[PDB]
């Protein structure tokens, strides 16, 4: 899971199908009552998690 | 009548090529496939390089034509992994890549070939013949 | 070298089923009858109004459509409005005063039973709670987990009361005396609707106690109606209605038994 | 708003719509639920697992993208038609009428040598049907092109075909004006509902609460923004099933070769989304284990990363240690090559036994089998299952396959269609007469057809009804070997004994002399009949002449049955809708039946029954668009390249396939993107076979591209234990022989019954394979 | 004899074509007795063959008696050029290739 954004009641991202709904069923009222993204918010979230799986990727291909 | 070298053969207008048997006429299908479908040669190669959905194969047999499709998918996956190391164990292939300027973008080129392999037109001359009255009905004016 | 096939030490199992009530169960008066014009019939109501008199040209192209005689056409108009303004349940609801925004036509259904759903263990129940279950003989029918379907053909809310009402065009008889209370509770003993509209019942249960919010039986449930189109007269009102009420306790046994 | 939920599986998102409506209840009980889908099984599924969570699903509508955007279209704007008056199928007599018309304008020149030789406006009806393809499409997915032929201008850098198009569509809107029908459609009513909605203060009566898109991976961006502009008033909730976690649509080839090469239709779609404005989306993925093979790949698929291994370096092409382990006993995808699509399905069989012993947990309901073409490999399927014994039986549903309620009624009536051209040669009509309807009819029992049949060979009926349908075939008159002359003389026969003599130069046939003979009398009264249609066929009638003809005929030639009914209200139908739409398209010109009967064939084999998709047995069906659903074991059949994947090419004078956009959909790419759907959606098993040498003539065949990148993937991805060692491509040679299982060509070898994990099940052919019977 | 062919007529009527043909052959050893035989692997071969297209022309076919009559029909006028027809391989063992 992206370390970027964990924090965010919207991430559900867990390592099972039960932790992710209960993840998701304890903040709900939290994300519905959050304003909506920007979409240059949006963007720069999606190449902060491009760059983390690059770099991840990277530190990888160093280790090998 | 002239010898003849796969690498410097001209693709241009009609050409006409006589042998003997087994002196792997078939098999030079295969090369100047590859030729096409990566536009090698300078003077002697096509202005453009081509798609293999634009590359049109016509044989005699459906079984030839089957054992064709699999020789050009292989000879293009071989070539690819060939570009990819640079070095090869087939002096055709060898040959090939001592003619490649940039191998990286040639080996782009090959990926795309061998995901559109699938479409390869290669063809009878019954089922060309069927396939072009299908694919253009409006034209030749049968239905569809 | 020595051969030998290999064996199962596991059976596979065809618990898991999908079925339906059949599946369980296994002058108008003159009128044609069968599946044809029993499923014309009930398209009929499917898309009629019933907050606007009939049309003689909309009877018409129904009747060609069906292919059935035209001298019905001036007959069956008049009969649909003895189903339109016939009285009902002692709130006195009349079919012409349900909105559009006050009934459902055609609701399919989805009720999973987990357990396997026992004949003999529901019979019981069943017997215990209604007494045209007690007349008739005991269920019989092989075990079933999985999901019941099922189409209720109407329900209307009126005075912030549900129902639930079925039609059926059967021909019970050719006389109106045939058409009477007992009669009626005769022809559903026989051909078990008892048991159609239990479930229609329990379905309509469920639905209400996941949609309403803070719902009671007795306070929003109304009853069952089954609607005999050929019944239905203007002469009499108890010939063509028959309205029964399922008990609270048989239906909270019947959940709880189809819960677990 | 519009909230957009990601999902690396569809339980996630199923369990989240769970409590979204748990949560938040509708105020209205009667008030349906929204939930768009566009295939009946995945709707199922739905109400299948919502009913199981909820303990009864119910009131839950599932109309398609198109259906519910034009419901949308009814009720925020007023003065619409209910349905719209540019249709797929009125379009298409429209044009029937308009296109004579034009043919005299210059534009339409190549279009004239087309309608040259046209007799009975074949040539005419199939172009106008391709034209309201082609212009369906357009109105879908090209508005702005359709604005400017209405206009009259033409769109700058198109295709060639636009020349006789613009005009065309533009000739049939004012057509369309001057019948006094509506003049909306959806292409010009987008602009005017997105701005409704834009500059609307309050949301507009009558809309529901909320919107559910589940299961829709592909969508026009036409509807995005229609679906953006809506979700101001009323929330929407997009499920999308996302393979990649990462943003794998437009990559700032993507970083996996098995999703680059398959994700096509998924880039688009996931392009689109994250270019709406108003969108506010949570990711809610699940991290998979990479304890077995299968799970391996999904990792890879799910992380974005690459793990086959190039060898461009000789340290790195020396050492396989770059590779995964891969574990022998291992077998969570596994390819099979197999001779026969009857020895694959016998054998898929063994290996589902197999499968159910080896995991207790499993049931046959989380075992799905898809086939390129379910009709070819139906008849194997069938009596494979059905043959296993009732220990070793296996319960099974084939969904997708056409449907066949009454086949004999429906042909029967197709060749009585076809009477005015048939020359009714005797083994025809004995074919008609096979039918049990047509004979109860005329009253022919079963017993009487043994008879009929010797009469009619001894008789001597060869050909032709009477003499009147000789010269019409323009062939010289003989008056000998019709179905006249042959009845004339069992007549003479029945009448006269044969050892009188000739009355009128015809041989009177003894054969039928008692009261058997009562039979020609009533064979007599069928062809009289026989013949009274097929001179009422002939002539060329408008739409409205041709109403009461199929019911005259179905009342005539059959007697109806309890089974057969059905088939009879079915075609009833058919034939009244075609005429119905014929005449609200107002065509007023004549029509051949020879139009019509081939208008029916088309329409009544179109039908398919997929109402036991998820009955509870194992399910048989081929691969549907927009059908993802998870299941435990699936396997893959007939992916010979050639098969699969299934190429339907574009028309040709289509302008969309010129100058291609992001949002245009292609069979091609949808079959591509639904083998990774199908990789994605196997949670513990994937199967995949295809034939590999014809059984008949012992040749080679090759399987899809598909199946071949990913056995490479496979093979350069994963190393077996023992051959470190060894090089790159001996290590990935070896592992693709490992995984892959070459069958024998016959039930009985006895390599089948050796111990091992390919041992079979089947015990009826372990005698003969032990070699233990006698000669 | 005449009860056990009355039971396959009751398996050829609810479970098609190939389930009827399979019990028979199983009941009366006739694949073991024909590959025990000197050349009746052929003969097994085209037996199975034939069991295919008997129950690829049944499953169209709705009637039982209609697939002997087409049966018969198809005997009565062989067709060579119907590649469904066509012999397949009589072995997949080492053979002279004519
Ligand atoms: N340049 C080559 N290098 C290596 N092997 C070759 C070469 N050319 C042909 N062969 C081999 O020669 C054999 C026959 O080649 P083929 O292409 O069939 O000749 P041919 O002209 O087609 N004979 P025919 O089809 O009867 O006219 C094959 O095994 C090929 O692999
Ligand atoms: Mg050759």
């Amino acid at each position: 899971a992206p370390l970027y954004g964990a924090d965010d009641p919207r991430r559900c991202s867990g390592n099972s199908v039960s932790e992710v709904l209960d993840k998701f069923r304890k903040n709900y009222d939290l994300i519905m009552s959050l304003p909506q993204e920007t979409k240059e918010e949006k963007e720069f979230r999606h190449c902060i998690w491009l760059a983390e799986k690059e770099e991840r990727e990277r530190i990888y291909q160093t280790a090998i | 009548a002239e010898t003849l070298d796969p690498l410097r053969l001209p693709l241009q207008g009609e050409r006409l090529i006589e042998a003997s048997a087994g002196t792997g006429k078939t098999f030079t299908i295969a090369a100047l496939y590859l030729r096409l479908l990566l536009g090698l040669g300078g003077s002697a190669a096509f202005p453009r390089p081509l798609t293999v959905e634009e590359l049109l194969v016509v044989t005699f047999t459906e079984a030839a034509t089957a054992e064709l499709r699999g020789r050009i998918r292989s000879n293009i996956h071989e070539l690819r992994i060939a570009c990819l190391r640079e070095t090869t164990d087939n002096p055709l292939y060898e040959r090939l890549l001592e003619e490649i300027d940039d191998k990286a973008q040639a080996a782009q080129w090959l990926l795309l070939a061998e995901r559109q392999m699938d479409e390869a037109a290669v063809f009878t001359i019954h089922g060309f013949c069927q396939r072009m009255l299908n694919l253009n009905a409006f034209e030749s004016g049968m239905l569809f | 070298a020595e051969l030998n096939a290999k064996t199962l030490q596991r059976l596979p199992g065809d618990n898991w089923r999908v079925t339906s009530y059949s599946g369980l169960q296994q002058t108008p008066h003159q009128f044609p009858r069968g599946a044809s014009p029993g499923t014309f019939l009930h398209s009929l109501f499917e898309d009629l109004d019933f907050t606007q008199p009939v049309d003689p040209n909309w009877v018409r192209e129904k009747l060609e459509l069906g292919g059935f005689e035209s001298q019905w056409e001036p007959v069956l108009t008049e009969w649909i409005t003895a189903v339109l303004q016939a009285p009902l349940n002692e709130t006195g609801v009349s079919l012409s005063q349900l909105s559009a925004r006050n009934k459902q036509v055609e609701m399919e259904f989805y009720l999973p039973i987990s357990e396997p759903l026992i004949a003999s263990q529901l019979d019981t129940l069943i017997r215990q709670f209604d007494p045209l279950s007690a007349g008739c003989p005991p269920l019989e029918f092989m075990q079933v987990r999985g999901m019941l379907k099922g189409f209720i053909d109407l329900v209307f809310r009126h005075e912030g009361r549900y129902y639930l009402l079925a039609y059926k065009s059967n021909w019970l008889g050719e006389d109106s005396s045939a058409y009477t209370q007992q009669a009626m509770a005769a022809a559903m003993q026989a051909h078990r609707y008892d048991l159609q509209y239990q479930l229609y019942t329990l379905a309509l249960h469920r639905y209400l106690r996941h949609r309403i919010a803070d719902y009671d039986y007795e306070h929003h449930f109304g009853g069952v109606i089954y609607l005999f189109l050929r019944g239905v007269d203007k002469e009499h009102p108890q010939q063509g209605i028959y309205t029964t009420r399922p008990n609270a306790g048989l239906i909270a046994l019947m959940d709880e038994m189809f819960a677990g | 708003m519009l909230r957009v939920y990601h999902s690396n599986r569809l339980d996630v998102l199923e369990a989240l719509m769970e409590f979204i409506v748990e949560r938040e209840r509708l105020d209205d009980p009667f008030e349906p639920e929204m939930i768009l889908v566009q295939s009946t099984g995945m709707a199922q599924w739905l109400q299948m697992t919502l009913s199981q969570k909820f303990g009864i699903a119910a009131n839950i509508d599932f109309p398609l993208p198109a259906s519910f955007i034009w419901d949308m279209f009814v009720r925020v704007l007023p003065e619409i038609p209910k349905e719209s008056a540019f249709n797929k199928q009125s379009m298409s007599w429209k044009l029937m009428t308009l296109l004579p018309q034009l043919l005299e304008r210059e534009d339409f020149t190549l279009l004239r040598h087309y309608l040259t030789d046209d007799s009975d406006k074949r040539k005419l009806f199939q172009l106008s049907s391709k034209a309201a393809d082609l212009f369906d499409q357009y109105l879908v997915y090209r508005p702005d092109w359709l604005a400017q032929w209405e206009t009259g201008h033409l769109v700058e850098g198109l295709g060639e075909a636009q020349a006789w198009q613009a005009p065309l569509w533009k000739a049939l809107v004012e057509y369309t004006h001057q019948l006094g029908q509506p003049r909306w459609h959806r292409a010009n009513l987008y602009q005017r509902f997105i701005e409704t909605l834009e500059s609307a203060t309050t949301c507009p009566p009558g809309l529901p609460s909320r919107v559910f898109i589940c299961g829709i991976s592909a969508l026009p961006p036409v509807y995005l923004q229609a679906l953006q502009a809506l979700g101001k008033h009323i929330e929407i909730h997009l499920l999308f099933t996302n393979p990649c976690r990462y943003y794998w649509g437009d990559i700032k080839d993507v970083g996996n070769p098995l999703l680059a090469s398959w994700g096509k239709l998924g880039r688009d779609y996931i392009y689109l989304l994250s270019d709406l404005e108003s969108s506010q989306e949570l990711d809610a993925f699940v991290d998979v284990t990479p304890d077995n093979l299968l799970h391996n790949i999904q990792s890879d698929i799910l992380e974005l990363e690459n793990r086959a291994v190039a060898g461009v370096n000789i340290e790195e092409f020396s050492r396989s240690d770059n590779k995964r382990p891969l574990d022998p006993l291992d077998s969570s995808i596994t390819f099979h090559v197999c001779h026969s699509p009857q020895r694959e399905v016998e054998v898929l069989h063994d290996r589902l036994l197999a499968m159910l012993e080896e995991d207790p947990t499993l049931t046959p309901r989380d075992i799905i089998v898809m086939v390129a073409d379910i009709d070819s490999y139906s008849p194997f399927i069938q009596a494979v299952f059905g043959s296993a014994p009732a220990d070793r039986y296996l319960p099974y549903a084939i969904s997708d396959r056409r449907a066949r309620q009454s086949h004999p009624v429906l042909e029967a009536f197709i060749s009585l269609l076809s009477l005015p051209d048939s020359r009714f040669v005797s083994e025809d009509v004995l074919a008609l007469l096979d039918v049990p309807v047509l004979a109860a009819r005329f009253d022919i029992t079963e017993e009487g057809l043994r008879y009929l049949r010797q009469w009619v060979n001894e008789s001597g009926i060869r050909w032709g009804i009477d003499d009147d349908n000789v010269r019409e075939l323009e062939l010289p008159a003989t008056g000998q070997h019709t179905w006249r002359f042959g009845l004339t003389r069992m007549l003479l026969g029945y009448a006269m004994e044969s050892a009188q003599g000739e009355w009128q130069s015809v041989l009177p046939y003894d054969e039928s002399s008692g009261l058997i003979a009562e039979l020609v009398g009533h064979l007599a009264s069928l062809l009289m009949q026989l013949n009274i249609w097929r001179r009422g066929l002939a002539q060329e009638r408008p739409l409205e002449e041709w109403l009461p003809v199929c019911r005259d005929m179905l009342n005539a030639f059959f007697l109806p049955d309890a089974e057969t009914e059905a088939a009879m209200t079915l075609i009833e139908q058919q034939w009244q809708a075609i005429i119905a739409e014929g005449l609200g398209a107002q065509y007023g010109d004549a029509v051949p039946l020879s139009l019509l009967r081939d208008e029916l064939a088309q329409r009544l084999d179109q039908e398919r029954i997929s109402q036991r998709f998820l009955a509870g047995p194992v399910n048989i069906c081929t691969l549907m668009p927009m059908r993802s659903i998870p299941f435990k074991v699936v396997c893959l059949l007939g992916m010979n390249d050639g098969v699969y994947p299934r190429q339907l090419a574009p028309l040709g004078f289509d302008l969309m396939s010129q100058k291609p956009k992001r949002g245009d959909r292609s069979r091609r790419d949808d079959d591509r993107y639904l083998f990774l759907e199908a990789l994605i959606s196997a949670q513990q098993k994937l199967y995949i076979s295809y034939i590999g040498r014809s059984i008949q003539d012992n040749s080679e065949r090759f399987p899809s591209v598909l199946v071949q990148e990913l056995i490479d993937y496979i093979g350069q991805s994963h190393y077996l234990p023992g051959d470190e060692a060894l090089n790159c491509d001996e290590s990935e040679a070896r592992v693709k022989a490992h995984l892959t299982c070459l069958h024998t060509r016959m039930p009985f070898d006895p390599q089948n019954y050796q111990p091992g994990e390919r041992q079979s099940y089947a015990r009826e052919w372990l005698p003969a394979a032990s070699q233990a019977g006698k000669a | 004899v005449v009860e056990e062919f009355d039971g396959y007529r009751q398996i050829w009527r609810k479970r098609g074509v190939m389930p009827m043909l399979r019990a028979l052959m199983s009941a009366r050893n006739i694949a073991e007795n024909l590959l025990a035989t000197a050349g009746g692997e052929r003969r097994l071969t085209d037996i199975l063959h034939i069991s295919e297209l008997l129950q690829e022309a049944g499953t169209q076919l709705e009637s039982e008696h209609a697939l002997v009559r087409w049966l018969s029909q198809h005997i009565l006028e062989p067709d060579s050029n119907a590649s469904s027809q066509q012999m397949r391989l009589e072995s997949d063992k080492h053979l002279v290739q004519i």
